[PDB]
């Protein structure tokens, strides 16, 4: 949740000499090593995250420094005195010590009161509290920028409700918020919706198989009414006379009835009506029977035409022609759909047409589908408005089958058996379609519109056996919505919602990683070798320690049996060169800000681009503001010394120089490298020098040893230290003066403003607006 | 007596959040329009982290 | 350049960029149009109150 | 009553989109608009109380059959809650929404000859209050944008100093301007003061207080829609949405 | 093809405005030109005055 | 009954059962029409239509009240109307303080003058449900079971309406006038579980 930061992270320190003549304010933000020869921006990214953790701005937060104040004892003074930042008493102590050295009188009461009242807290028009404190410049800039970024995701509760009203189903009791929450309630929510298409489109077989398996397990446990088959079988035996003595086509239908796989088929039925294109397959026996014809007829009548492909549709028509018209598979192999339809219609068989299911719109907006309308198919091809089958002439067609002559010129054994069977299936579908329509709508609310229009039955795992299909419709079971089942669905909705949100974050992370790390490929061995090695390095790093991507993604990628590392490596590979838009998040904006300042202001973080080595006998302008003895800091590296431009040598050239002894006599500037340096400011007086020698000469090359300045304050009338500086030091190293150093006289430049939100605001952890019915 | 159980003791509170927290704690005593149960959520987006 | 970046960001509600002209942002546009309205009754009142 | 309750530009334009023109037109005969009459106010005086009837009263009046009367009936509905008696307009025009008449050329109504000064004078702009003048100015701007008369609208505002100060700021073609607008246009609402069941002297004030007292009853009635408690029962098409846009805006 | 003269012409501002229709009860409506041949009342009055002269 | 601004709400299951319909028809019959909102009124009619007309909520989502009334009436269901309550005038005797005058709805929509329910065709309506057939293909004895519940609810309400009417007047006499006027500004809606409403009657 949101974090309330109690204190402003100022980074100021006060350094003063022992005699008190010189005092300075320094902002300590740490020292960060920088490596040359590789991109500085990439290094700045690593350090930006570490810097954010140091300041406490990495995670969403709101400042809560309004209450950090006290009131003076004077009756006139009603101001609130802030306690954050560098204490004004510390500056007053430093200033008084400076005046003691110069024999000036100490600060007067009027001057003390003005200095002690510099840090204050005052309210603004909107009720927020503004804190004016002494703090570092970069600390103020980074902290305030992070505040504005996190505030973009903090909205009033009523604004949040208005954005989610369209997704609230009717069957849930509304939540009663307290009156304070309606007026002063706020929620930290990120409302950007990330697409799941990059995962689905790249891996269609894996994504579809994972979600179908999860859905199938839930639907398989739905309670159903326990109705015996004796009533249905007895009616069938009476209509088509069944004799124990004789062999009849009706028996072949009856002995093959089985309800063992009924829960599986009824979950397939929901899947067909829940998705736009869920195609199911069906394989019949090599020698078709009356069961295959009944199963094939049931598939064409009570399943959506969107679920039956043209090839399956032709295969269904071929099976009927082989059995009903007494022909072989080889003859009907080359016949088209129109030709097959004519053969069956001439013999008297009218069930040769697919029927389109009628779409029903959902009452509410589907999840993760803003401003979109959902749809699903009504089961068993029943028009909801007419409450009957789409085919209005089904009664006439069944009667036509009854009087038809199939497989035998004399008699109606085959026609009566199929007509009686088909009447039973029609009655069961008419009575029990409402229960399946409610079941389909409930599971449709779990999936978004993207999954509705993208997932396909590519693998072909869900194929219905002919014995299961004809037993399904003959022994159709009414759906019973138990209270235990209803609560189970509500738990699944919560888990589905969390899974989608987790996947969206992982996709956004992976898309950012691909753009920054990998470029484009070329038809060259060098490009392929470079890409393969870089791909392995990234994969090893992302899976090390705590993996970047969640376990939910790994389950989808490993559904085919591959390892998690292998599955991620393939998916990252396809993402190279993607045009997918990625929404920029507040944390990415914060890091890019700190990275920009790291490059722009290098002196704050302990590195510089240029250094100068000059002999001691050459006099150079230096920064005399701080009173340092033999100051190694220059306001800017001089362009000209003694009327001639200072020579500049790149670090690479200086490394390979074999005439280095002649060059150092004149002096030069080193550039084209990042020089890490450190310094210590000592309160006493002494010879300002470096810890190590400036340079090291080897047979391989020349290098600069690590830089560490020992800086002392200067007492001008000291003969011993003046002589030691000129005679015991031969060469000096100069860098630009760090921007973190600030003289005590300019203490008003450290004043900065921080705004903290109103204390009347209450933050709501759970902003959902509905309850469960039970 | 106006209340059988007081909605909140004014002396114990310190800011607006304690009033909301105390009201949730003592809501069982009052006649509630909607009795709370488990909460149902329809929207959830996770942001990228540091 | 930190003091200038902070001052311009507050004034213009946007971070300065090296290749983009520093114009002042919304405050500059509001001030320019408001000056136009004061001079003449015939000048329109473009800037919203919000 | 429902039109007078709208307090923001977004709600007012949304109501006008779903409200047909027949709600603006009244089928009661009423009386002739400008007459010096004596009414009875027994709570205050024993003698009859003089007053002048007007078109922005809450009671229907007789209206001219021309296009000027139709626009003047629309504005009176917005600012007073009732329209005027203009019969036999036709099915094609009456079925259109109020916004379509004011903003769309496809209605078949020609209104480019209208004079804003004459319409304002006939509607007694001097007697209107601040909210009523703001609502009428919204109607004028929509008509000006339909006819390409934006320049004429600005000049009319320049002539009338009080109207320029309170003129609402929105471009009649952009929805972003409507959402940003924060002008309060409510005429009736929940009263912070003490509201009593007492009569008022003038016809306009007495009729306005009837709507104010009626709105309080409507607010607690079963017909009122409580968004806080029954948001899920509202149909999705007419449910409140943050990204609500008028067609073509 | 219509004859095209390159004669320089001054810009002309109509009394009707951008909408090209004059507003009712305005000073511009009173100074608008109006048809004399088409209107019978004027085409009769002008013939009578012409005869009188 | 005491406060007219208060409303009564109800949430039903996605697949309504006989309890949901019994609870819905008990609220429309024995609760003031002024308490039931128009949106709640449509929701109750939708629940009746889904159970009795063999449809689903999504199919009847966009149907209006008059369309829903026609669908139920054709099937044979007469309870499709809200009934207005009868206002009972109340007075508190002054004693030490000045007196108060108020009004409240008589419980269970019973007119004290006629000593009966407001609907004058209630007995004919219940007999219509008893002989009706609602879900012939997928239901058994829905009409007889629902009718028996309605007669039990009607008999109990007519038997015990005086006791609850006196109870409301007793509670109204405890509230002082100043408190009652302030309570007029506030508003609320009460959500009753379908099991509790049917069990109450």
């Amino acid at each position: 949740e949101l974090i309330k930061v109690p204190t402003i992270p100022h980074n100021l320190v006060l350094i003063q000499s022992d005699n008190g003549k010189h005092a300075l304010i320094k902002e300590d933000l740490g020292q960060w090593p920088v490596e040359t020869g590789i991109s500085l921006v990439n290094q700045a990214g690593v350090f930006a995250v570490q810097l954010a953790n140091k300041l406490g701005i990495d995670k969403p937060f709101v400042l809560d420094a309004g209450s950090n104040y006290f009131t003076d004892t004077s009756f006139i003074d009603t101001r609130k005195y802030c306690t954050d930042g560098l204490s004004p008493r510390e500056i007053q102590k430093a200033l008084n010590r400076q005046r003691a050295y110069y024999d000036r009188p100490e600060l007067t009461i009027s001057e003390n009161k003005t200095l002690l009242s510099q840090s204050i807290i005052y309210p603004d028009a909107d009720g927020n509290d503004v804190s004016i404190i002494f703090s570092g410049a970069m600390s103020h800039a980074i902290f305030t920028y992070a505040q504005s970024q996190w505030n973009k995701n903090i909205i009033k509760l009523d604004d949040y409700i208005r954005e989610i009203t369209l997704t609230v189903p009717k069957q849930y009791r509304p939540r009663r918020f307290k009156e304070i929450e309606h007026t002063h309630g706020y929620v930290y929510r990120e409302l950007n919706q990330g697409s799941l298409l990059p995962l689905v489109d790249a891996n269609l077989k894996e994504s579809s198989s994972y979600y179908f398996k999860k859905l199938m397990s839930s639907i398989s446990n739905v309670p159903v009414d326990a109705r015996t088959l004796q009533s249905a079988t007895a009616a069938l035996a009476a209509d088509t006379g069944q004799a124990v003595n004789r062999a009849q086509h009706v028996s072949m239908l009856t002995n093959r009835l089985t309800t063992a796989n009924a829960p599986t088929v009824r979950a397939i039925t929901v899947l067909t009506c829940m998705f736009k294109q869920f195609r199911i397959g069906m394989t019949y026996a090599l020698d078709p029977n009356i069961m295959d014809v009944a199963a094939a007829t049931c598939m064409l009548l009570f399943r959506p035409a969107q679920s039956i492909s043209d090839e399956q549709y032709r295969y269904c028509l071929q099976t009927m022609a082989v059995f009903l018209t007494n022909t072989t598979y080889d003859i009907v192999n080359n016949d088209t759909i129109d030709v097959l339809k004519m053969k069956l219609r001439n013999q008297g068989w009218p069930f040769v047409e697919r029927y389109n299911a009628v779409e029903i719109d959902m009452s509410v907006e589907p999840l993760r589908s803003p401003g979109q309308v959902g749809r699903y198919y009504n089961p068993f091809n029943i028009d909801p408005l007419t409450k009957k089958h789409v085919e209005d002439r089904l009664e006439e067609f069944i009667n036509q089958v009854q009087v038809g002559r199939f497989r035998n010129a004399s008699g109606n054994a085959v026609g009566t058996t199929l007509a009686a069977f088909l009447r039973a299936c029609r009655d069961k579908t008419s009575a029990n379609w409402r229960g399946y329509s409610v079941l389909v709508s409930r599971y449709r609310s779990l999936i978004p519109n993207e999954l509705f229009e993208s997932l396909r039955n590519i693998s072909g795992e869900y194929n219905i056996n002919p014995q299961d299909e004809h037993s399904f419709f003959f022994a159709l079971a009414q759906i019973n919505a138990d209270d235990e089942f209803i609560g189970a669905i509500d738990k699944e909705s919560a888990e589905y919602l969390d899974e989608y949100a987790t996947l969206a974050r992982d996709i956004s992370n992976s898309l950012t990683l691909v753009k920054a790390a990998f470029g484009p490929l070329e038809r060259t061995s060098g490009s392929i070798i470079n890409h393969a090695n870089n791909l392995n390095k990234v994969i090893n790093h992302v899976f090390a320690d705590k993996p970047l991507i969640s376990e939910t993604m790994l389950k989808i990628l490993t559904i085919d049996g591959t390892t998690g590392k292998d599955g991620y490596r393939n998916w990252l590979d396809k993402l190279v060169g993607h045009n997918y838009p990625v929404y920029v998040e507040p944390v990415v904006n914060i890091m890019n800000f700190i990275s920009a300042r790291f490059v722009a202001d290098s002196s704050y973080f302990g590195y510089t681009n240029e250094i100068m080595i000059m002999p001691n006998h050459i006099n150079v302008p230096v920064d005399d503001r701080f009173g340092f003895r033999d100051s190694p800091f220059c306001t800017s590296l001089p362009r000209t010394i003694m009327g001639n431009d200072v020579r500049r040598i790149s670090y690479n050239v200086f490394s390979m120089m074999e005439d280095i002894d002649d060059v150092i006599s004149e002096g030069f500037i080193l550039y084209d490298a990042y020089f890490n340096f450190s310094y210590d400011i000592m309160t006493t007086d002494g010879v300002t020098r470096l810890k190590e020698d400036i340079l090291i000469v080897t047979d391989t090359g020349n290098d600069i040893k690590p830089i560490h300045f020992y800086i002392y304050f200067e007492n001008r009338n000291d003969k011993k230290l003046r002589y030691e500086s000129k005679m015991n030091v031969s060469y000096r190293l100069y860098i630009k003066t760090p921007a973190c150093l600030l003289p005590l006289s300019d203490y008003m430049r450290a004043q900065h403003d921080y705004v903290s939100p109103s204390s009347s605001r209450v933050y709501i952890k759970d902003p959902a607006v509905v309850y469960t019915r039970s | 007596k106006l209340f059988e159980t007081s909605p909140f003791d004014p002396l114990t509170i310190k800011n607006n959040q304690d009033v909301v927290d105390k009201l949730y704690a003592t809501q069982s005593s009052s006649i509630q329009e909607v009795v709370p149960t488990k909460t149902f959520a329809t929207e959830l987006q996770f942001g990228v982290t540091s | 350049d930190v003091p200038f970046v902070q001052a311009y960001s507050k004034f213009a509600d946007d971070n300065p960029r090296h290749l983009r002209v520093k114009t002042g942002g919304k405050m500059a546009n509001a001030l320019t149009n408001v000056i136009r309205s004061y001079y003449s009754i015939n000048a329109p009142a473009i800037v919203p109150q919000v | 009553m429902d039109v007078l309750s709208k307090g923001s530009l977004k709600e007012l334009l949304a109501h006008l989109e779903k409200t047909p023109l027949e709600e603006a037109i009244s089928y009661r005969i009423g009386t002739v608009p400008y007459q010096n009459v004596l009414i009875s106010r027994n709570e205050y005086y024993n003698q009859l109380y003089p007053d002048t009837t007007s078109l922005i009263d809450g009671v229907s009046r007789e209206g001219q059959r021309n296009v000027n009367g139709l626009i003047m009936s629309i504005i009176s509905y917005v600012v007073s809650g009732s329209g005027h008696y203009i019969p036999n307009i036709g099915f094609m025009l009456l079925r259109r929404s109020i916004l379509d008449i004011l903003t769309k050329h496809d209605t078949g109504l020609v209104t480019n000859n209208l004079n804003y000064g004459i319409i304002a004078r006939n509607l007694t702009v001097s007697k209107m209050n601040c909210e009523q003048r703001k609502r009428m100015l919204i109607c004028f701007k929509l008509l000006a944008y339909k006819d390409g008369n934006q320049n004429d609208y600005e000049i009319y505002l320049n002539q009338n100093i009080p109207l320029k100060q309170i003129a609402p700021n929105f471009i009649p073609g952009d929805m972003r301007t409507v959402i940003h607008n924060q002008d309060q246009l409510a005429i009736v609402g929940i009263p912070a003061y003490r509201l009593t069941q007492s009569t008022e002297l003038s016809i306009r004030d007495d009729n306005a207080k009837s709507y104010k007292l009626g709105y309080v009853d409507w607010y607690n009635s079963n017909s009122f829609l409580r968004e806080r408690s029954e948001f899920n029962l509202i149909r999705l098409k007419d449910r409140d949405t943050k990204y609500g846009k008028l067609n073509g805006w | 093809q219509a004859y095209s003269s390159g004669l320089s012409q001054n810009s002309i501002i109509s009394l009707t405005g951008n909408d090209r229709t004059v507003a009712d009860g305005t000073f511009n409506s009173m100074i608008m030109p109006r048809a004399v041949i088409a209107n019978e009342r004027e085409h009769f009055m002008k013939t009578r005055i012409d005869k009188i002269e």
